[PDB]
C-alpha cells in the first residue's frame, strides 16, 4: 500500500467515526457506520495473505449485516414516529433490533465468534486498530440511547460476554486469539453498567484501552505472536518482559493497579441500584481472565525458558523504529489508581 | 374525544358557478383584478382560522363576487369571450400562447366597454394587504397549557463540602 | 378493498424474495432480484414515487447485470441448482411460501400482532391524504432538495464513494 | 392501469408468437439434431466451467459510477432553486470527485484489462 | 514560460481529447463566478410564483405593502420584460 | 397498518434469515444482501411518501448510495477469495477458528 | 444512566465554564499535582530504559519535558473535577432546598429515650 | 459520545432533516405538521423524562396522525354494521352514497 | 374559488356521512355519532378513508389512484 493511500483511509476510518460521534440524525449515524466500515475493510488487508482474506470477509459479512439491522430498526422507529434524532427510540422491537445491531458491532456474545478469527488473522497493528478504536461508535450511540435499552437483554448479553471471554482466553496460546477474548470479557464488563451510569462505561472504555494500546505495542516491539515466542523475549530484552508481567497483573484487575478500579467503580454503582448477585458473578468470572493472564506471565517473565543460539547475532542490534507513546501508555495502565476522583470530569 | 361539529346541508348551499376550467382560465387575469377584495378576505380567513367551518360566509361572498363578474361579461360581449375561451379549451395545455389575437379581442372588448385594464405580468403574485372587521384569533391550534420549566439555576457556586467524598480520599 | 393491486405486487416482492431467499444458482437469484426490483418499482409508483421506483429498478439493473457477469466468471457449477432440483431449495422455497401465506391468512382474515403489531387491512387507499394543489411534484421537489439544503450529505457521498472506489483498487492489488 | 394493458397487450402477443411457432410447423427431433454446437465436433468441456473476466475491476468500478447517475439525474429540478450558487458548487464539486475518481483508476493501471 | 508551453504542445499531439476535457471543465467552473446574469437567473428562480401569496392582516402601518395588485407598491417584473 | 407494510417487512425478514443460513456459494449471500437493502428502500419510500416528508425523498438515494459500496467491497472480497481457492465456497474459509 | 450532560445552560466542548472561575484553583504544590509529576518521571524513567539508555541521567531535558507536560495536564484536570464536585454540591442543596417534603426534618430522641434491645454475649 | 459540535459552532449539519415542521422546500407542510408542532412545543425544555407524562396527549394525537388506527377502527365497525344491517334489508344506503349523487364542483 | 368549492364538498360528505352513520349506529348502545378520536378540538384534514368510505369502489379508486394512473 502506498503511504499516502493508508493514511488516507485511517483518516477516512477516523472520519466516520467522528461523524457517528457528532451526529443528530440517524441516516448521518448509519453513514458514518458505512464509511468506517468501508475504510476499515482494506486496512485488514495491507499485508495480503489467505488469512487476511478471510478474516477481512469474516468481518465485512459481520458488520454489514448488523448495518442492515441497524437500518431497519431505524425505518421501524421512523415508522412509529415521524423522528429522525438519536434521543429515544419509541418503539420496543426496533430498540430490540438496534441493541442486537450494535452489540454484534460490538461483538458481544453470542455474536463474539468473528472477534478472535478476525484478529488472529490480521497483523498486530491492525488488530490494536480493531480492538481499541473500532468501539468508540457503537459505544458512543449505545451511550445516547441509554434510557431506552431493556435492561434484561443487555445485561444478558454482558454476562454471557464476560462468561465466555474467560472461557475462551483459558484455550489459547496464540496472543491475538487471547487479546480477543480478553477484548470481549472487558466490553461486557462495559455493557453491563451501561444501563446505569454511562460515565462508568467511558471510564472502563478510556482505562481498557490505555491497557490494550500497551500491550499491543509491547507485543510489536517484540515481535511473536505466540507464546513460545514471546517466552524468548527474556533473552533479548528484559525489560519489555518485566513491563508486560505488570501490564498483565494490571489487566487482570489486581490492586493497587489501575485495571482494579473501573471493576471497583463499576461494582459500588451497581450496588447503589440494589445489583449485587450480578457484580459478584462478574467478579468472580474475571478470575479466569486474571488466571491466563497469569499463564502468559509465567511463561514469559517470571520464569525462564530455553532459548537458541542465532539470538546471540540479534544481541547485537537495536530497535530501528521506537514507538513514542509506549513509555506514557505503559504508565497510566498501571499507576493511575490514586487518581480516581478525576472521574468526575468524564460525565 | 368529543363530538365533531359541522354545517348542515342548508347552510352549504350557494349559487354555484358552473363554468368550465377553459373559461376559468380565459377569463382569470380580469377575475382577479376585479374579485381581489373577497378574494383576498377569504384567504386571510382560511389561513388565520385553519378551519373551512368558520369561513363559509367569505366563500358565499366570493361566489356571489364571482357571479357577478361573469353576469357582466356575459351582458357586455359574450361573443369575443366566447371566441377567446373556446380557442383556449382547444389546447391540451390550455395554452395562453397560442390564442393573442382573441385574447386581445376580448381585451379591447372589456377595456372599452367597462374600462378594465389587463393586470401586467408580476402583479397578481404579490403579497397585499387587507382590511378586516373580522378578530384575529387568539389560539386557532387550541393548544393546551404549556407545562411549568424547570424552576432554574441560581446562586453562588461554593466548593463541594468535604470535597469528592468518594470514599478515602479526602480532596 | 378496490382492486388491492398494491397488495398482489407486495406479494409478488415477497415471492421474489423468497425466490433468491432460498438460494439457488446466483443466476436465479438474480432474476428473482430483478423481478423484486420490478414489482417494488410498481409499488413504490402506485404510491406516487415514479422517480424513487424507477431510479431502484434502474440501479438494480445495472447491479444484477454486473452480478451475472461476476456468477459466470466465479459462481458456476457443473450443473446450476434450480427451485426443484435440490430438496434443500425445493423446501426453503415451500416453506417460505407457505410462511407467506399463513401471515397473510392470519392478517386479512382476522386482526393478530404478529410481530410487531396487528392490522386488518381495508386496502392502502384508506391512509392517503387527499391534497389537492401544485404544479409540482413533492417527490422531486424534496429530492431536488439534495443540492440545497443537502450539502453535507453530497459531501460525505462523495467522499465515500471516491474513498470506493480507492478501496477496491486497493483490495483487488493481490502481491 | 393504461400501462399495464399495454405491457399485457405486449407480452401475450410475443407468448401467442412462440406458441405459434413451436406448435404449428413439424416437429422431427433426434439426439444428433438436438446436440450442443461447435462447429463440426463434440465439446470437449462444459459450458458450465468458469468463464474468466478480464475486466473484473472496470465492472466494480461501473457500480460505482452507476450511482453517479443516481445524483445527478434531479439536476434539473436543482436549477430552479434560489441559491443557485450553492447548488452549483454542489454540483460541480460531484462531477469534480467523480473526473478524479475516473482519473484516479487511469493513473493506476485499473482500467488495462488482465492479461 | 516555454515549459509548459512544451507540455500543451505535447497534449495537443497526443490527447488532445483530454486537452479539451480539462479546458471545457475549468472554463465550466470559472466563468460562473465573472457572468452579471447568475444574479438575473437567481431573480428569474425568485420571481416565480409556485404557491399563493397570503394577504397580510391591514394594522395601518404598512405603507409598501399593496391594497389592490394593480398598486404601484410591491415587486415589480419590468426589468423581465425588457430582458 | 396497511398490509403492504408487513409485506415489505416479511420481505426483509426473509432476505435476513436467507442471508444468516449459508449454502456453498458465497454469491448467494451477497444477494441476500442486496435484497435486505432493496426491502429497506421500499419501506422507507412508502414511510416517507405516505406521510409527506419532503425532505427526506432524497434519504432513499443515500441509501441505494451506499448499498452500492457495500455490494462493491464484497464483491471485491470474493474475487480475492476466488482467486485464492479457485471457488467461491464459504467452507474454504476455515484457516481461523475460535 | 446519564447524569449531568443535559444540565441546562451546559456549553458543549469547554472543559472549564466560566462559572468554574469563582472557585478556588487548586495549589501548585497541591499532592495530586505532586502524583501527576511523580507519573511524568516515571514515565520518563521507562522511555529511558525502554530505549536501553542510562536509565536516571540520559535525557534530562526529556524528562523535564514529561514532568512539565504531566503537570500542566493535571492541573486543568484538577480544575475540572473540583468544578464538576462543585455542581453536584450546588444541584444537591438548591434540589434539597426546593422539596422539603421530601427531606422532612423530625424530632431526634435522646438515648435515655429511646429504647434499644440488648444482645448478651456467652 | 454525542460532541455536539453543530450546537457550539452554530452550523446546522444535519439538523434541518430531522423533523417534519422544519422548512421544506416550497413552504410545502407534512400530512401532521400541527400535531408535531403542538407535541414538541409541549415537550420543550422541560426534560425527556417529564415530556413523557405531561405531553402524552399530544404525542398520542401525533402517533394517530401518523398511523390512522383508531380512525380505521372506527370505520370499519361503521361498514360491519351497515353490511349486517343490509344484509337483514332493514338499512338502505341513500342514492349519493350508490353513484347516483348530485355532483357540486 | 376552488378553495371555496373544496371546503363546501369535504364539509357535504362529511356531513352526509355523519347523517348516515346516526342512522346505522342507533341499535350499537355506547356509541356516540361524530365522535373524534383526537384530543385536540382543532380542525383536522379529513382523511380519505373517511369521506369516501360508504362509497362505490369507482369512486374510490378515481379518488385514490384516478390522477396517478391518468395518462
Ligand atoms: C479518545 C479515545 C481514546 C483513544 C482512541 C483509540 C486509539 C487507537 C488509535 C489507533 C491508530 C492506528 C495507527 O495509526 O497506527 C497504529 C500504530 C502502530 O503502527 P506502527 O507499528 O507504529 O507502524 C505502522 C506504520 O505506519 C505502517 O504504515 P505506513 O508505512 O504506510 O506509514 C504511514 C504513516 C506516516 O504518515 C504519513 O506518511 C504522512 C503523509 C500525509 C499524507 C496526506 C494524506 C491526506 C489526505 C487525506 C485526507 C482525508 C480527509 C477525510 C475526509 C472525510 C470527509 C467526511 O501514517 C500512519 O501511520 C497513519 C496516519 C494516521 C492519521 C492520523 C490523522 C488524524 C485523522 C483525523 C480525521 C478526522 C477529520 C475530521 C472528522 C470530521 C467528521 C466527519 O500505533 C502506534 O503507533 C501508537 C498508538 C497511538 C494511538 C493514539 C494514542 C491515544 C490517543 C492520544
Ligand atoms: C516536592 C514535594 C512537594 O512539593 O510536596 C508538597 C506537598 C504539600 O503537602 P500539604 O498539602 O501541605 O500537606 C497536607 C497533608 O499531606 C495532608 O494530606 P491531604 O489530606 O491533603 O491528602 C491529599 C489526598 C489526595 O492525594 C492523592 O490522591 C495523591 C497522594 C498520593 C497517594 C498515595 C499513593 C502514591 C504514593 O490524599 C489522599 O486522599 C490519600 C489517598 C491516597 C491513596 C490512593 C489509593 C491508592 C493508594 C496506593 C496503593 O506534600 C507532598 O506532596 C507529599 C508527597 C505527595
Ligand atoms: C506506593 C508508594 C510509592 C511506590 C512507588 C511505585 C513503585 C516504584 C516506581 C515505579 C516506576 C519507577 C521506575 C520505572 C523505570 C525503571 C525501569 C528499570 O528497568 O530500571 C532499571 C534501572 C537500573 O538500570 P541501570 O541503572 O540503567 O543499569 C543497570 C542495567 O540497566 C542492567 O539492567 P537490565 O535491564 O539489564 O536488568 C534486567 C532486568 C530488568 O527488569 C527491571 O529492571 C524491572 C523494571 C520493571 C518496571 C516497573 C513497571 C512500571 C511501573 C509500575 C510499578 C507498579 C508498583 C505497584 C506494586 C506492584 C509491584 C510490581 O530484568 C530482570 O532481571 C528480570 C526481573 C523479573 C522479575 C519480576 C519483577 C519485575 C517487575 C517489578 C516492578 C516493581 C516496581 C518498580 C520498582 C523499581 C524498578 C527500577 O533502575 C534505576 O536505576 C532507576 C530506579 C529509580 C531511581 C530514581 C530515584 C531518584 C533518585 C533519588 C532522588 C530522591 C527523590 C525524593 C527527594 C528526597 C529529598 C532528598
Ligand atoms: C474546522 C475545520 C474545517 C476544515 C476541515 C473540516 C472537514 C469536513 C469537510 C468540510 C466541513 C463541512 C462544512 C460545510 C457544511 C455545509 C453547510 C454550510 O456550509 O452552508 C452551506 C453553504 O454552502 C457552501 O458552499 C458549502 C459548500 C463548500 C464545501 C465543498 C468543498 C469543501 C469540502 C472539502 C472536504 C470534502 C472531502 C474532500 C474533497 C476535496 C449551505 O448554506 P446556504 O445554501 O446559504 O443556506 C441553506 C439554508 N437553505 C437551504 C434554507 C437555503
Ligand atoms: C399472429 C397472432 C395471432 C395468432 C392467432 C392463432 C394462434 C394459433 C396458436 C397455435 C395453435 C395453432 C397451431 C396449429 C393448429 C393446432 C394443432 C395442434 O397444435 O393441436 C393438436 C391437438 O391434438 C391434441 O393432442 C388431441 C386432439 C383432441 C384434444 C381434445 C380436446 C377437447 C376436444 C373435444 C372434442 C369435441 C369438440 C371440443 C371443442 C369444441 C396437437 O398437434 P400435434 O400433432 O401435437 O402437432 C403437430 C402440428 N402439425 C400437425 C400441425 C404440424
Ligand atoms: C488511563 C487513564 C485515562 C487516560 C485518558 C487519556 C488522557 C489524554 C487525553 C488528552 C486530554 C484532552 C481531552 C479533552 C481536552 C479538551 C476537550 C474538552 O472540551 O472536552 C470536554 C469534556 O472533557 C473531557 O471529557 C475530559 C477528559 C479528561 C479525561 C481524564 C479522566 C480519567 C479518569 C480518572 C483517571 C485519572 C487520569 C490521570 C491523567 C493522566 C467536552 O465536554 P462534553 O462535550 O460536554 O462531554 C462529552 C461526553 N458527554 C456529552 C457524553 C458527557
Ligand atoms: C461460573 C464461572 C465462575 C468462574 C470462576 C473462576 C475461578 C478462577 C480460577 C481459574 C482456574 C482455571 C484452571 C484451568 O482452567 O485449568 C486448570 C489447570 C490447567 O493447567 P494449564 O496451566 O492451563 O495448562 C498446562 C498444560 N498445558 O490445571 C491445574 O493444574 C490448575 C492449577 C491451579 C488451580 C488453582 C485453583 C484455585 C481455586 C481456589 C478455590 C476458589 C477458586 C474459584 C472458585 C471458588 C468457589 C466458588
Ligand atoms: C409472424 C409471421 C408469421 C405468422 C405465423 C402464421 C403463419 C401462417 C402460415 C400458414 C401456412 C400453412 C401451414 C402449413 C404448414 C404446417 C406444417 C407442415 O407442413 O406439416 C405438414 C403436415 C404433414 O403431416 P403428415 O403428412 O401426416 O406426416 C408426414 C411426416 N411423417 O401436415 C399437416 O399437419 C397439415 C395441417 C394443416 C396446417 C394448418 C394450417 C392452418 C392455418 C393456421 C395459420 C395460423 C395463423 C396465426
Ligand atoms: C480544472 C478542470 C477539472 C474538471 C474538468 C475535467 C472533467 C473531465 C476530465 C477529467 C477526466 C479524467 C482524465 C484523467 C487523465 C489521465 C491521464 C493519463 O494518465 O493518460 C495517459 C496519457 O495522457 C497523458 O499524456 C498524461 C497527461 C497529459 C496531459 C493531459 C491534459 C492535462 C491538461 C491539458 C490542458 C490544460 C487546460 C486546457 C488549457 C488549454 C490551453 C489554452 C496514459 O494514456 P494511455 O491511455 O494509458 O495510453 C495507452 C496507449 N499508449
Amino acid at each position: 500500500m502506498n503511504p499516502i493511500i493508508y493514511t488516507t483511509l485511517i483518516m477516512t476510518v477516523m472520519s466516520g467515526t467522528m461523524l457517528v460521534m457528532i451526529s443528530s440524525h440517524w441516516l448521518l449515524i448509519w453513514i458514518g457506520f458505512e464509511m468506517n466500515l468501508l475504510a476499515m475493510i482494506p486496512v485488514l488487508m495491507k499485508n495480503f495473505n489467505p488469512r487476511a482474506t478471510e478474516a477481512a470477509t469474516k468481518y465485512f459479512l459481520t458488520q454489514a449485516t448488523a448495518s442492515m439491522m441497524l437500518m431497519m430498526a431505524i425505518i421501524i422507529n421512523l415508522l412509529y414516529s415521524g423522528q429522525w434524532t438519536i434521543t429515544k427510540m419509541f418503539n420496543p422491537v426496533a430498540m430490540t433490533m438496534m441493541t442486537m445491531a450494535l452489540a454484534m458491532k460490538l461483538g458481544l456474545s453470542p455474536f463474539h465468534f468473528w472477534v478472535p478469527e478476525v484478529t488472529q488473522g490480521i497483523s498486530l497493528q491492525a488488530g490494536l486498530l480493531l480492538l481499541t478504536w473500532q468501539k468508540l461508535a457503537p459505544l458512543s450511540v449505545l451511550c445516547q440511547i441509554s434510557q431506552s435499552i431493556n435492561p434484561n437483554l443487555m445485561l444478558t448479553m454482558a454476562m454471557l460476554s464476560i462468561l465466555i471471554g474467560g472461557w475462551g482466553g483459558l484455550n489459547q496460546t496464540q496472543l491475538r486469539k487471547i487479546m480477543a477474548y480478553s477484548s470481549i470479557a472487558h466490553m461486557g464488563w462495559m455493557t453491563a453498567v451501561l444501563p446505569y451510569n454511562t460515565t462508568m462505561t467511558i471510564l472502563n472504555l478510556l482505562i481498557y484501552i490505555t491497557m490494550t494500546l500497551a500491550m499491543f505495542m509491547l507485543l510489536i516491539h517484540s515481535s511473536a505472536t505466540t507464546t513460545l515466542s514471546l517466552s524468548h523475549t527474556w533473552n533479548k530484552m528484559p525489560v519489555i518482559t518485566s513491563l508486560m508481567m505488570v501490564t498483565l497483573l494490571s489487566m487482570g484487575g489486581l490492586p493497587p493497579l489501575s485495571g482494579f478500579m473501573p471493576k471497583w467503580m463499576i461494582i459500588q454503582e451497581m450496588t447503589k441500584n440494589e445489583s449485587i448477585i450480578m457484580p459478584t458473578l462478574m467478579a468472580m468470572t474475571a478470575l479466569l481472565n486474571l488466571y491466563f493472564y497469569m499463564r502468559l506471565a509465567y511463561s514469559s517473565s517470571l520464569t525462564m525458558f530455553p532459548s537458541t543460539n542465532n539470538m546471540k547475532m540479534k544481541w547485537q542490534f537495536e530497535h530501528t523504529k521506537q514507538m513514542k507513546l509506549l513509555p506514557t501508555m505503559i504508565v497510566l495502565s498501571t499507576l493511575v489508581l490514586p487518581m480516581t476522583p478525576a472521574l468526575s470530569s468524564l460525565n | 374525544p368529543g363530538i365533531v361539529e359541522l354545517p348542515t346541508l342548508e347552510d352549504l348551499k350557494v349559487q354555484e358557478v358552473k363554468v368550465s376550467s377553459s373559461v376559468l382560465k380565459a377569463a382569470a387575469h380580469h377575475y382577479g383584478a376585479q374579485c381581489d377584495k373577497p378574494n383576498k378576505e377569504f384567504m386571510l380567513c382560511r389561513w388565520e382560522e385553519k378551519d373551512p367551518r368558520r369561513c363559509l360566509e367569505e366563500g358565499k361572498l366570493v361566489n356571489q363576487c364571482a357571479l357577478d363578474f361573469f353576469r357582466q361579461i356575459k351582458r357586455h360581449c359574450a361573443e369575443p369571450f366566447t371566441e377567446y375561451w373556446t380557442c383556449i379549451d382547444y389546447s391540451g395545455l390550455q395554452l395562453f400562447r397560442h390564442c393573442r389575437k382573441q385574447q386581445a379581442k376580448f381585451d379591447e372588448c372589456v377595456l372599452d366597454k367597462l374600462g378594465w385594464v389587463r393586470p401586467d405580468l408580476g402583479e397578481l403574485s404579490k403579497v397585499t394587504k387587507v382590511k378586516t372587521d373580522r378578530p384575529l384569533p387568539e389560539n386557532p391550534y387550541h393548544s393546551r397549557a404549556r407545562p411549568e420549566p424547570n424552576p432554574e439555576a441560581e446562586g453562588d457556586l461554593k466548593p463541594a463540602k468535604h470535597g469528592s467524598r468518594l470514599f478515602f480520599w479526602t480532596m | 378493498m378496490t382492486m388491492y393491486i398494491a397488495f398482489i405486487l407486495s406479494t409478488i416482492f415477497v415471492i421474489g424474495f423468497v425466490g433468491f431467499s432460498s438460494k439457488p444458482s446466483p443466476i436465479y437469484g438474480g432474476l428473482g432480484l430483478i423481478v423484486s426490483g420490478g414489482v417494488g418499482c410498481g409499488i413504490v409508483l402506485n404510491f406516487g414515487g415514479s422517480f424513487l421506483g424507477l431510479m431502484v429498478f434502474l440501479i438494480y439493473l445495472g447491479g444484477m447485470l454486473v452480478v451475472f457477469g461476476y456468477t459466470t466468471a466465479m459462481a458456476t457449477e457443473m450443473y446450476p441448482e434450480v427451485w426443484v432440483s435440490n430438496k434443500t431449495v425445493f423446501g426453503a422455497f415451500v416453506s417460505g411460501l407457505m410462511m407467506e401465506f399463513c401471515m397473510v391468512y392470519y392478517a386479512l382474515k382476522e386482526e393478530e400482532v404478529e410481530i410487531i403489531f396487528k392490522f386488518n387491512g381495508l386496502g392502502d387507499w384508506v391512509i392517503y391524504d387527499t391534497g389537492d394543489s401544485g404544479f409540482f411534484s413533492e417527490e422531486a421537489m424534496g429530492i431536488a432538495a439534495l443540492y440545497s439544503y443537502g450539502t453535507w450529505l453530497v459531501i460525505v457521498t462523495g467522499w465515500s464513494l471516491l474513498i470506493g472506489v480507492v478501496v477496491i483498487m486497493e483490495i483487488t492489488r493481490g502481491n | 392501469m393504461n400501462i399495464m394493458l399495454t405491457l399485457l397487450t405486449n407480452v401475450t402477443l410475443a407468448s401467442l408468437l412462440v406458441l405459434i411457432a413451436f406448435w404449428l410447423p413439424q416437429l422431427n427431433a433426434y439426439s444428433e439434431k438436438t446436440s450442443p454446437y461447435e462447429c463440426g465436433f463434440d465439446p470437449m468441456g462444459s459450458a458450465r466451467l468458469p468463464f474468466s473476466m478480464k475486466f473484473f475491476l472496470v465492472a466494480i468500478t461501473f457500480l460505482l459510477f452507476d450511482l453517479e447517475i443516481a445524483l445527478l439525474l434531479p439536476l434539473p429540478w436543482a436549477s430552479q432553486t434560489n441559491n443557485l450558487k450553492t447548488m452549483l458548487t454542489m454540483a460541480l464539486f460531484l462531477l469534480i470527485l467523480l473526473a478524479a475518481s475516473l482519473a484516479y483508476e487511469w493513473t493506476q493501471k485499473g482500467l488495462e484489462w488482465a492479461e | 514560460a516555454g515549459r509548459i508551453a512544451s507540455f500543451l504542445k505535447n497534449a495537443w499531439a497526443k490527447e488532445p481529447v483530454l486537452v479539451a476535457s480539462f479546458a471545457i471543465g475549468g472554463l465550466a467552473i470559472i466563468l460562473p463566478s465573472l457572468s452579471p446574469y447568475t444574479n438575473y437567473a437567481i431573480r428569474i428562480n425568485r420571481a416565480t410564483p409556485y404557491n399563493y401569496p397570503v394577504p397580510l392582516r391591514d394594522d395601518g402601518n404598512m405603507p409598501d405593502v399593496p391594497s389592490h395588485p394593480q398598486d404601484p407598491q410591491g415587486p415589480s417584473l419590468e426589468w423581465l420584460k425588457n430582458l | 397498518m396497511p398490509l403492504v407494510y408487513m409485506n415489505i417487512i416479511m420481505a426483509f425478514a426473509i432476505a435476513l434469515a436467507g442471508l444468516l443460513m449459508y449454502r456453498s456459494h458465497l454469491m448467494s449471500s451477497l444477494l441476500c444482501l442486496e435484497g435486505m437493502m432493496l426491502s429497506l428502500f421500499i419501506m422507507s419510500t412508502l414511510i416517507i411518501l405516505n406521510t409527506h416528508f419532503t425532505l427526506a425523498n432524497m434519504m432513499p438515494i443515500i441509501l441505494l448510495v451506499f448499498a452500492a459500496c457495500e455490494a462493491a467491497l464484497g464483491l471485491s472480497l470474493l474475487v480475492m477469495v476466488s482467486n485464492t481457492y479457485g471457488t467461491d465456497y464459504v467452507q474454504n474459509l476455515n484457516l481461523l477458528q475460535c | 444512566m446519564t447524569m449531568m450532560s443535559g444540565r441546562p445552560g451546559r456549553v458543549p466542548l469547554q472543559f472549564l465554564p466560566n462559572e468554574a472561575r469563582s472557585l478556588p484553583p487548586p495549589k501548585l504544590t497541591d499532592p495530586r499535582l505532586v502524583y501527576m509529576g511523580f507519573l511524568g518521571y516515571c514515565s520518563g524513567l521507562i522511555d529511558n530504559a525502554i530505549r536501553r539508555r542510562p536509565v536516571v541521567s540520559a535525557g534530562l531535558h526529556r524528562q523535564l519535558l514529561y514532568v512539565t507536560s504531566f503537570v500542566f495536564f493535571g492541573y486543568y484536570l484538577l480544575k475540572r473535577q473540583d468544578y464538576m464536585y462543585a455542581l453536584r454540591d450546588h444541584d444537591m442543596f438548591a434540589y434539597v432546598k426546593s422539596h422539603p417534603e421530601d427531606f422532612p426534618e423530625k424530632d431526634k430522641k435522646t438515648y435515655g429515650e429511646i429504647l434499644e434491645e440488648f444482645h448478651p454475649v456467652r | 459520545p454525542f460532541f455536539d459540535v453543530q450546537k457550539r459552532l452554530g452550523l446546522d449539519l444535519d439538523r434541518w432533516m430531522t423533523i417534519q415542521s422544519a422548512e421544506q422546500p416550497h413552504k410545502i407542510p407534512g400530512r401532521c405538521h400541527a400535531f408535531e408542532k403542538e407535541w414538541i412545543e409541549c415537550a420543550h425544555g422541560i426534560g425527556g423524562i417529564r415530556a413523557e407524562k405531561e405531553c402524552k396527549i399530544e404525542f398520542d394525537d401525533f402517533v394517530e396522525c401518523l398511523l390512522r388506527q383508531k380512525t380505521m377502527k372506527r370505520l370499519s365497525a361503521i361498514k360491519r354494521q351497515r353490511d349486517k344491517l343490509i344484509k337483514e334489508g332493514k338499512y338502505t344506503p341513500p342514492p349519493h352514497h350508490l353513484g347516483k349523487e348530485d355532483p357540486r364542483p | 374559488l376552488f378553495q371555496a368549492e373544496k371546503d363546501r364538498r369535504v364539509l357535504q360528505m362529511l356531513r352526509e356521512n355523519l347523517e348516515e352513520e346516526a342512522i346505522i349506529m342507533k341499535d350499537v348502545p355506547d356509541w356516540k355519532v361524530g365522535e373524534s378520536v383526537f384530543h385536540t378540538t382543532r380542525w383536522v384534514t379529513p382523511m380519505m378513508g373517511e369521506l369516501y368510505g360508504l362509497r362505490t369502489n369507482e369512486e374510490i379508486l378515481s379518488a385514490t389512484y384516478g390522477f396517478i394512473w391518468y395518462t
